[PDB]
């Protein structure tokens, strides 16, 4: 169980970094590169709990 | 792993494609990426 918790903690840390990047790219601004903020050409993105 | 592979290949796909440029265009010799059995280059 301890090893499982450590592996899940590493995965959660990587996902937290990804969430920070997506919020600072697609939410507060409009992205230029495709694919990162969903499929197609990005218009707007809303983040919820 | 299966869902990750499917999502990766869905993000790979381009909406437009010009397959004639692989070997029938330009003076450059980039036939290493030319699809011709196997369909790999």
């Amino acid at each position: 169980f301890v090893s499982q918790q450590l592996v899940r903690s590493e995965a959660a840390a990587r996902s937290s970094q990804l969430v920070k990047d997506k919020v600072n790219e697609c939410v507060k601004s409009q992205s230029s590169r495709n694919g990162f903020c969903g499929q197609g050409t990005h218009i707007v993105s809303f983040a919820v709990n | 792993q299966d869902d990750a592979t499917k999502s990766l290949f869905e993000s790979i796909r381009v909406p437009q494609s010009a397959p004639l440029m692989a070997s029938l265009s330009g003076d450059y010799n980039l036939s290493l990426f030319e699809t011709p059995g196997n369909y790999r280059s």
